[PDB]
RNA sequence: AGCCAGGAUGUUGGCUUAGAAGCAGCCAUCAUUUAAAGAAAGCGUAAUAGCUCACUGGUCGAGUCGGCCUGCGCGGAAGAU
């Protein structure tokens, strides 16, 4: 889990999603890519 | 800093280094000649020799601008020819290498130039103020066109080098 | 080619202009030839849309105002400094 | 895909083709190949040239839209994957059974070779043709 | 770094940065990086931006740097009290109003240019928006 | 006719029997032996000409040997002895290296017509021309 | 948008390289059979191969796509009795 001010779709398989009012990149293709806003 | 040091060392080395079948003009070998610096033919796509008043003949490489001018002025001094038997040494390649100047690019370039079997006769060097573009002309000596090509390729391979030509 | 709908301004001045801008309009003016200058408002968005093309700038445009199809070329435009907007337009009659 | 005009043009072309012809057949490459594309197309080429379009575009409002103009019975073929093959030279040519043959010799399926229209026929392996 | 080669005066007053820019249009190039945000671009920042954008483009197509850091900003050293005259010029700045086109760019695709200007924008301390060479 | 089992076009000049440096591991990657590409390979090669690369289908079945049918050599190697110059691309538009006429190209085309997947010969000819252009030879129409 | 197929031929375009076969890169970047298929967008190989994509036809039956405009909001946002 990266936790950034800036979360971004790092590939096409990266998907932005808001959970508990928290922007999160979640990616099936690469688990490095998964992020959080914090 | 290390890179800079390396570059300096390379330069020093170059300096230290610095410190007749060749061209058969028109079916008669052993003619007093020399390669012109306007464009320096090796195994080039044909050559032409301007019969000078002093210092014999100046070989120009065929389809040169200076040579064309000379022809226009007076055609009778010019003589078309073959590139002889290929002189054992076959010297004279100036290679202009344009590159983006970071802290340790020139050094890298120098390093790459070394190791390869090339006699570095001179290295002209400057950083252009139009951007931060390091530009360098290596007066080098080598035995074939293929070899030159290989060298060029190698130079290119160092990714900071933008373009490398004569 | 381009039919622009214009209305004559009852109030001219800085404040008036500002107000117009706020209400999604903007002041323009027509001039040229023997006729007097005619200061109008223009509905902004439409004008903006029109002026995305160079056709608009080149060609003669029809400003309709009080039932008069005035044939004018756009002469000079004041764009807003840091926003995709139009402060004001000048129109020369062709 | 391009708007209105191109499609219309295509339709017109199709209609024209239909007008200059008679016998036809169907094919559905649900799991075909571009190698198997170059059997039917190749055959067509051999026969004459480019004219014979496979025109795979069997929409309810595209190829079926042009059907009211010439030969109304083809509207029922519309649904599912289909490619209409119109024939020009020779009245009732050999191209009807060709498809069937292809299907037989490795092409998964061929729209159940139901055929098109000469006596308003249906799924029949008609060997009787001019030869 | 961009800096005046010679000057009348070494030290300049703070002044103020109220108003909008004059250099508002994309004069030279095709695309422009227009400062929406008011502020002051230091020379260094500008240089960085240039590097970003040139790099981005890969030296394909020409770039302009419309703003020039012509105003010397002074500072006092640490553990220095308030009197003792005005401090020395540490760096040079360009006062940017809203509207100032900062960089222009041509000889590239639009998208590429935009990308370049994103990078450039990151470098800069002021909010910047993409603009185009408008007819008239 | 089955789909992709292990068929690939990969060999140098047909005259060069048993190519170990160029192909080597590639031709004997699967259970097919190195001995198959010399005796059987040069059987069909002697019927036409040597010194030209010609492709062939290598559908490797489980039962030792494989079925094969040779096709046609490329215009690439053809445009050297027939064309003239043996070089090509690098600087095509900046300066013309070589050039061929249309008639010659056309002539070249119809000999390959067995392998080509074309309806009309004209089409084939134009394809050939295009290829030539790509290679770096401006056609003299 | 899901779902089902194809995504070929000249061709391993040439060249340049040690090799380069859409894919170290460099340069042309065409035509063909075409419903459509880039001398190839990404992965992938020592290079081939292989796997996705663009593009295509069905399948399905209503809107969908992405700017730029501003309104309010979210994160960015950790301290001491
Ligand atoms: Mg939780
Ligand atoms: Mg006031
Ligand atoms: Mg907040
Ligand atoms: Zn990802
Ligand atoms: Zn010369």
């Amino acid at each position: 889990m990266k936790v950034r001010a800036s979360v971004k779709k790092l590939c096409r398989n990266c998907k932005i999603v808001k959970r508990d009012g928290v922007i999160r990149v979640i990616c099936s293709a690469e688990p490095k890519h998964k992020q959080r806003q914090g | 800093a290390e890179e800079q040091d390396a570059a300096a060392l390379k330069q020093l080395q170059q300096k230290s280094y610095t410190p007749n079948g060749r061209v058969v003009v028109e079916g008669v070998g052993n003619l007093m000649h020399h390669i012109a610096r306007c464009c320096q033919p090796i195994p080039g796509d044909e050559i032409v020799g301007f019969i000078t008043q002093g210092r014999g003949i100046s070989v120009h490489r065929a389809d040169c601008e200076q040579l064309a001018e000379l022809r226009s002025h007076a055609p009778e001094r010019i003589v078309d020819a073959v590139w002889g038997e290929s002189y054992s040494a076959g010297y004279s390649l100036v290679v202009r290498v344009v590159a983006n100047d970071r802290s340790g690019l020139l050094r890298d370039i120098t390093t790459i130039l070394a190791n390869e079997k090339v006699n570095v006769l001179g290295v002209a060097s400057r950083s252009d103020t139009k951007q931060q573009l390091a530009t360098i002309d290596m007066t080098i000596e080598i035995y074939n066109l293929q070899v030159l090509g290989r060298v060029l390729g190698k130079l290119n391979q160092v990714p900071d080098v933008i373009d490398a030509r004569r | 080619m381009f039919t622009i709908n214009a209305e004559v301004r009852k109030e001219q001045g800085k404040g008036a202009s500002r107000r117009l801008r706020a209400a999604n309009k903007f002041p323009a003016i027509i001039y040229g030839g023997k006729e007097a200058p005619l200061a109008i408002e223009l509905d902004h968005d439409k004008v903006m849309n029109m002026q995305a093309k160079a056709e608009f700038y080149s060609e003669v445009l029809t400003i309709v105002v009080d039932g008069k199809e005035i044939k004018v070329k756009a002469q000079d435009v004041q764009r807003h400094p840091y926003k995709p907007k139009l402060q004001h337009i000048d129109f020369v009659r062709a | 895909m391009a708007l209105n005009l191109q499609d219309k043009q295509a339709i017109v072309a199709e209609v024209s083709e239909v007008a200059k012809g008679a016998l036809s057949a169907v094919v559905a490459d649900s799991r075909g190949v571009t190698v198997d594309k170059m059997t039917e197309l190749r055959k067509a080429g051999r026969e004459a040239g480019v004219y014979m379009r496979v025109v795979r575009n069997t929409l309810l409002r595209r190829a079926v839209e042009g059907t009211p103009f010439e030969c109304l019975k083809d509207a029922f073929v519309g649904p599912t994957l289909i490619a209409y093959s119109m024939e020009h030279p020779g009245a009732a040519a050999r191209l009807f059974k060709e498809f069937a043959k292809a299907n037989a010799k490795f092409e998964v399926k061929a729209a159940a070779f139901e055929g098109e229209l000469i006596p308003a026929s249906q799924i029949d392996r008609l060997a009787t043709l001019p030869t | 770094m961009l800096q005046p080669k010679r000057t009348k005066f070494r030290k300049m007053h703070k002044g103020r940065n109220r108003g909008l820019a004059q250099g508002t249009d994309v004069s030279f190039g095709s695309f422009g990086l227009k400062a929406v945000g008011r502020g002051r671009l230091t020379a260094r920042q500008i240089e960085a931006a240039r590097r970003a954008m040139t790099r981005a483009v890969k030296r394909q197509g020409k770039i302009w740097i419309r703003v020039f850091p012509d105003k010397p900003i002074t500072e006092k050293p640490l553990a220095v009290r308030m009197g003792k005259g005005k401090g020395n010029v540490e760096y040079w700045v360009a006062l940017i109003q809203p509207g100032k086109v900062l960089y222009e760019m041509d000889g590239v695709p639009e998208e590429l240019a935009r990308e370049a200007f994103k990078l450039a924008a990151a470098k800069l301390p002021i909010k910047t928006t993409f603009v185009t060479k408008t007819v008239m | 006719a089955k789909k992709v089992q292990a068929y690939v076009k990969l060999q140098v000049a047909a005259g060069m029997a048993n190519p170990s440096p160029p192909v080597g591991p590639a031709l004997g990657q699967q259970g097919v032996n190195i001995m198959e590409f010399c005796k059987a390979f040069n059987a069909k090669t002697d019927s036409i000409e040597k010194g030209l690369p010609i492709p062939v289908v290598i559908t490797v079945y489980a039962d030792r040997s494989f079925t094969f049918v040779t096709k046609t050599p490329p215009a690439a190697v053809l445009l050297k002895k027939a064309a003239g110059i043996k070089s090509g691309s690098g600087k095509p538009n900046k300066d013309k290296v070589g050039k061929i006429s249309r008639a010659q190209l056309q002539e070249i085309a119809q000999t390959k017509a067995a392998d080509m997947t074309g309806a009309d010969i004209e089409a084939m000819t134009r394809s050939i021309e295009g290829t030539a252009r790509s290679m770096g030879l401006v056609v003299e129409d």
